[PDB]
RNA sequence: AUGAGGUGGCAAGAAAUGGGCUACAUUUUCUACCCCAGAAAAACGAUAGCCCUUAUGAAACUUAAGGGUCGAAGGUGGAUUUAGC
C-alpha cells in the first residue's frame, strides 16, 4: 500500500461538510478538528459527490466487471437499468389505472428491492467439533448477505442456459422476477434456507 | 499507381540524391543494402572479437 | 495534374465549373440571356465565393471558414 | 410543448418548444430514418415530440422561400456527433410531407457501403454491383412513404427487367416499385429507375421533390465491401451509390437536396471529425459544391431546460434527485448540453 | 594459448571469414538479385558453396573472451554472465551498479 | 589417445506427466473508431495439418513471417491444486 497507515479514507459527502456548526456535538466537533490535521487518501476514481451516485449499483458494476473493463461493466449496468425502466413503462402504459398506482417505474428502487429479496438470512458454514467439519447453519452478517445476493444475481445471469440473450436483457428480466419474488435467484435463496433447516439439528455444533 | 508528373519528379529526386534510379524490386535491393554496409565478418567487432 | 499540386487554384477548377453552371442555369430560368462567362465571374459575389472556397481548400477548415463559405454561397444562390 | 402541430407555422416564436408528430404521420412519413434511440423513446412514451431548433427553423425558412424555377439547392446539416442532425432532417422531412412533397428519404447512406452479404453483379451494367436486400428494403419504405403519388406518377420510357419482361411508357411508377419489391433481383434496378423518373419529372412541375439523404458523406468516401477476389470496392461500383450520386446533382430543378453528415456509421473517419470537408473529402466536397452548410450545435440553456422538463413531465427521470436544481446542473455538465448524451444519460437515470 | 580448443576453432573461423568476406560478399550479391540470368546465378551458387566451410560467417560463435563460454554472453562486453558478474561485483566495470528500483 | 582435426548423422513418439498459449463465445466474432455504429451469431474455435511465397543463411520439407487451403478437438473441466492484500 503506497499510503502510509496515517492516511485516512476521504469522506465524500456534501451534506456532512455543509452541516451547521451549531448542530455538531462535542465529539463531532472534535472529529472535524482532528481531521483538519490528518492526511487523507486521494478520492478514488469510482465515487464522487454526484447526487445520482449509488454505492450498491457501483458495487454491482464492479462485481460484473471482467478483467478491468469498467467501461463495459458500466455500459451493461446502464443498459440493464434502461431496459428495466422501459419494461416498467410499457407495463404501466398497458395497465389499467387501478394497478398503475402500484406499478413501479423507478429502476433503482426495483434493483434495490430485488437484491434485498435475494439476500439470504442464514448460510451454511463448516464448523468443527472434535476434528470433523459439518455444514452448520449460521447467521450471515449484512455484508455477506448483500454480497451473496449480488453474486447470485450475477452468476445466474452469466449461466449458459440463456443463449444469444444479451446480459442487459437477462439481468433486467432476472431483476424484475426477483422484485416480484420469483425466479432462479429467489429459488436459490429458498434452497439455501431449506438446506439450513434440514441441517437445523446441527446448530449446537456452532461455538460462537 | 502514380501520376506521371509525380513519378518523373521522384526519379529526378532519386538521381539528384544518389539513390537507385531504375525501377527495382525489393529482392534486388538486397544488392544495394549488401554493398552499402560492411560484411559482418569484416566488422571489427567480429574479426577482433577475441584478444 | 490537379492531384500533383499542393496549392488549390480556383481557376479552371471543379468548384468554378459548378458555380458557373449553377449561375447559367439560374439566368436561363430567369429567361434573360444577358450573360457570359466573364460577365458572371466578374461580379464581386464570385470574388467572395472563390476567396471562401480557396480558404476552405488550402487553409485549415473551421467554423469561421464554413460560415464565410455559407454566406458567400447564400448570396450567390439568392437564397437567404 | 406547443399547441402548434403544423410544421409550416412554427417559427422563432416556438423555438425551444416541442412539436408533435401524429401516429399516422409517424407510420407514413417515417417508416425508416428516425434514430433508433428516438424510435425506442417514441415507443416507450407513445408520443413523438421533436424540439423545434434553429437549424430546422432556418432550413424550413429556406425551403419556404425557395424558388422551384432555380436549380435544386443543396443543404448540408453538419455538427458534432449527436447534436441533432438526423432529427432536424426528419423535422424538415415531416414539413415537406405535410406540404405534399415527394420525399425521397435515404435513412442512412452508410448502410449501403458496408456489411452487405448479398453483393451480386448488375445486369444493366456488368461493371456495377447490386445490393438487393437494401434496395428492396428502401423500396418498401419508399412505397409506404409516397404511396399517394405512386399511382399518380407515370413512367416515360421502356424498362426491361428480364429478357422477356418489361414495363411500358405510361405505366404507373407503382408498377416499377412493385416489380422491385417482389422480385428482389430487380430491386437495385427499380431503385435506379425510380430515382431517374423522379429526377426527370421534378423538372416538369409534376410535383416538388425533397431528396433527404442522411449520412451523405458515405457516397464519395470509401467502402468496406470486398469483391469475391478480396478486392476493395469503391462506392461508384455500387449501383445504388452511383444512382444516388447522380441524384445529388443540382442539374435538375423542382425540389431540394437536403442532406445530413453523420460521422457515426462512417468508415475510415476519426471520431472527432464533424466538419463538412473533414467528413466529405475532396471528392464529396467537389460534388456538393456549391452547398449551404447548416450548423447543428448542442442545446442552448433554454433548449436544455425544455428537454429536461419534457422528460420530467413524461416521468422518465425516475431518479428522486433529477428534478432538483443540483441534478439538472449535473445532467448539464455530464452531457455538455449534447442532445444524444443527455438522452442517453436520462435513459437510465 | 586460447582458453580451449573450441575458442581456438572459433578464432580460426573468424580469421577465415575475415579473409573470405569480400569474395563471399560479391558472389552472394550476384546470387541475391532477380536481374542477372539464373544460369549465372546458379554458377554463383556453386561457387559460394565451393568456398571453404569455415569462411561462412554463421559458423562464428560469440563466446566469452575469458572463459570460452558459448552462451550467456553479453555482446557489449564479450564476457559471460559469470565473469561479468565477477567484475561488476568487484567494481572493476565502470558505471555498472546493482539495479534497485 | 579418454588428446586433436574433417565429413555425415540422431535429436523421434508407444505413452505419461509439469508449465505456458489459444479457446470453448453473446461482458462474444468481423468491420470503422479508439469506446453514442453496422453486421455476425451453431457459428465460435489452431499459433495444428497440407500447398505456395517471402526473410536469414553457403545450406530451411525440417527456423521465422505472410498467404492460400482445412473449420479439427472442445462447449467452462473430478477429487485435488496454484497465485493474489
Ligand atoms: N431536435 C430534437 N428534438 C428532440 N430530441 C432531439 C433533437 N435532437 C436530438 N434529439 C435527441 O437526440 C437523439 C437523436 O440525436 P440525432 O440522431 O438527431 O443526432 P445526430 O448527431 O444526428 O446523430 P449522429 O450521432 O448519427 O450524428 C434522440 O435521443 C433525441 O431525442
Ligand atoms: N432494368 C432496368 N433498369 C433501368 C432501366 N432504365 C434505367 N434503369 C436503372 O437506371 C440505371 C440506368 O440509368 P441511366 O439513366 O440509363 O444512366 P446510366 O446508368 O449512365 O446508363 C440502371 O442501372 C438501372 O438501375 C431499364 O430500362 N431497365
Ligand atoms: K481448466
Ligand atoms: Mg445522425
Ligand atoms: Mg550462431
Ligand atoms: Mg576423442
Ligand atoms: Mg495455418
Ligand atoms: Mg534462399
Ligand atoms: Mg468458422
Amino acid at each position: 500500500s503506497r499510503y502510509s497507515p496515517e492516511f485516512k479514507d476521504p469522506l465524500i459527502d456534501k451534506e456532512y461538510y455543509r452541516k451547521p456548526v451549531e448542530e455538531l456535538t462535542e465529539e463531532e466537533k472534535y472529529v472535524r478538528e482532528l481531521k483538519k490535521t490528518q492526511l487523507i487518501k486521494a478520492a478514488p476514481a469510482g465515487k464522487t459527490s454526484s447526487v445520482f451516485e449509488d454505492p450498491v449499483i457501483s458495487k454491482f458494476t464492479n462485481m460484473m466487471m471482467i478483467g478491468g473493463n469498467k467501461v463495459l461493466a458500466r455500459s451493461l449496468m446502464i443498459q440493464t437499468l434502461e431496459a428495466v425502466k422501459r419494461k416498467q413503462f410499457e407495463k404501466y402504459h398497458a395497465a389499467s389505472a387501478e394497478e398503475q398506482a402500484t406499478i413501479e417505474r423507478n429502476p433503482y428502487t426495483i434493483f434495490h428491492q430485488a437484491l434485498k429479496n435475494c439476500e439470504p438470512m442464514i448460510g451454511l458454514v463448516p464448523i468443527l467439533k472434535g476434528g470433523r467439519f459439518y455444514q452448520v447453519p449460521v447467521p450471515l452478517p449484512d455484508r455477506r448477505r448483500r454480497f451473496l445476493a449480488m453474486k447470485w444475481m450475477i452468476t445466474e445471469c452469466r449461466d449458459k442456459k440463456h443463449q444469444r440473450t444479451l446480459m442487459p436483457e437477462k439481468l433486467s428480466h432476472k431483476l424484475l422476477e426477483a422484485f416480484h419474488n420469483q425466479g432462479p435467484v429467489i429459488k436459490r435463496k429458498h434452497d439455501l434456507h431449506k438446506m439450513a433447516e434440514a441441517n437445523r439439528a446441527l446448530a449446537h455444533y456452532r461455538w460462537w | 499507381s502514380l501520376s506521371e508528373y509525380a513519378f518523373r519528379m521522384s526519379r529526378l529526386s532519386a538521381r539528384l540524391f544518389g539513390e537507385v534510379t531504375r525501377p527495382t524490386n525489393s529482392k534486388s535491393m538486397k544488392v544495394v543494402k549488401l554493398f552499402s554496409e560492411l560484411p559482418l565478418a569484416k566488422k571489427k567487432e567480429t574479426y577482433d572479437w577475441y584478444p | 495534374t490537379e492531384a500533383d499540386m499542393e496549392e488549390y487554384i480556383w481557376e479552371n477548377s471543379s468548384s468554378e465549373r459548378n458555380i458557373l453552371e449553377t449561375l447559367l442555369q439560374m439566368k436561363a430560368a430567369e429567361k434573360n440571356m444577358e450573360i457570359n462567362k466573364e460577365e458572371l465571374l466578374g461580379t464581386k459575389e464570385i470574388e467572395e465565393y472563390k476567396k471562401s472556397v480557396v480558404s476552405l481548400k488550402n487553409e485549415e477548415e473551421n467554423e469561421n471558414s464554413i460560415s464565410q463559405y455559407k454566406e458567400s454561397v447564400k448570396r450567390l444562390l439568392n437564397v437567404t | 410543448r406547443t399547441n402548434e402541430n403544423d410544421p409550416a407555422k412554427h417559427g422563432d416564436q416556438h423555438e425551444g418548444q416541442h412539436y408533435n408528430i401524429s401516429p399516422q404521420d409517424l407510420e407514413t412519413v417515417f417508416p425508416h430514418g428516425l434514430p433508433p434511440r428516438f424510435v425506442m423513446q417514441v415507443k416507450t412514451f407513445s408520443e413523438a415530440c421533436l424540439m423545434v431548433r434553429k437549424p430546422a427553423l432556418e432550413l424550413l425558412h429556406y425551403l419556404k422561400n425557395t424558388s422551384f424555377a432555380y436549380p435544386a439547392i443543396r443543404y448540408l446539416l453538419y455538427g458534432e456527433k449527436g447534436t441533432g442532425k438526423t432529427l432536424s432532417l426528419c423535422h424538415v422531412i415531416h414539413f415537406c410531407a405535410k406540404q405534399d412533397w415527394l420525399i425521397l428519404h435515404i435513412p442512412d447512406a452508410h448502410l449501403w457501403v458496408k456489411n452487405c452479404r448479398d453483393l451480386l453483379q448488375s445486369s444493366y451494367n456488368k461493371q456495377r454491383f447490386d445490393q438487393p436486400l437494401e434496395a428492396s428494403t428502401w423500396l418498401k419504405n419508399f412505397k409506404t412513404t409516397n404511396e399517394r403519388f405512386l399511382n399518380q406518377i407515370k413512367v416515360q420510357e421502356k424498362y426491361v427487367w428480364n429478357k422477356r419482361e418489361s414495363t411500358e411508357k405510361g405505366s404507373p411508377l407503382g408498377e416499377v416499385v412493385e416489380q422491385g419489391i417482389t422480385r428482389v433481383r430487380n430491386a437495385t434496378d427499380a431503385v435506379g429507375i425510380v430515382l431517374k423518373e423522379l429526377k426527370r419529372q421534378s423538372s416538369l412541375g409534376m410535383f416538388h421533390l425533397l431528396v433527404a439523404v442522411d449520412g451523405i458523406n458515405a457516397l464519395w468516401g470509401r467502402t468496406t465491401l470486398k469483391r469475391e477476389d478480396k478486392s476493395p470496392i469503391a462506392p461508384e461500383e455500387l449501383a445504388l451509390v452511383h444512382n444516388l450520386r447522380k441524384m445529388m446533382k443540382n442539374d435538375w430543378h423542382g425540389g431540394a437536396i437536403v442532406s445530413a453528415l453523420s460521422q457515426t456509421g462512417s468508415l475510415f473517419k476519426p471520431r472527432k471529425a464533424y466538419l463538412p470537408q473533414e467528413l466529405l473529402g475532396k471528392e464529396g466536397f467537389d460534388a456538393l459544391d456549391p452547398f449551404i452548410p447548416i450548423l447543428v450545435s448542442n442545446y442552448n440553456p433554454k433548449e436544455f431546460e425544455s428537454c429536461i422538463q419534457y422528460y420530467l413531465e413524461n416521468n422518465w427521470l425516475q431518479h428522486e434527485k433529477a428534478p432538483t436544481e443540483e441534478g439538472k446542473k449535473e445532467l448539464l455538465f455530464l452531457s455538455n448540453a449534447n442532445p444524444s448524451l443527455l438522452e442517453r444519460h436520462c435513459a437510465y437515470l | 594459448h586460447y582458453v580451449d580448443w573450441r575458442m581456438w576453432r572459433d578464432v580460426k573461423r573468424r580469421k577465415m571469414a575475415y579473409e573470405y568476406a569480400d569474395e563471399r560478399l560479391r558472389i552472394n550479391s550476384l546470387r541475391k538479385n532477380t536481374i542477372l540470368p539464373k544460369i549465372l546465378q546458379d554458377v554463383a551458387d556453386e561457387e559460394i558453396a565451393a568456398l571453404p566451410r569455415d569462411s561462412c560467417p554463421v559458423r562464428i560463435r560469440n563466446r566469452c573472451v575469458m572463459t570460452s563460454r558459448p552462451r550467456g554472453v553479453k555482446r557489449r562486453w564479450r564476457l559471460s554472465r559469470i565473469v561479468f558478474r565477477h567484475l561488476a561485483d568487484h567494481g572493476q566495470l565502470s558505471g555498472i551498479q546493482r539495479a534497485t528500483w
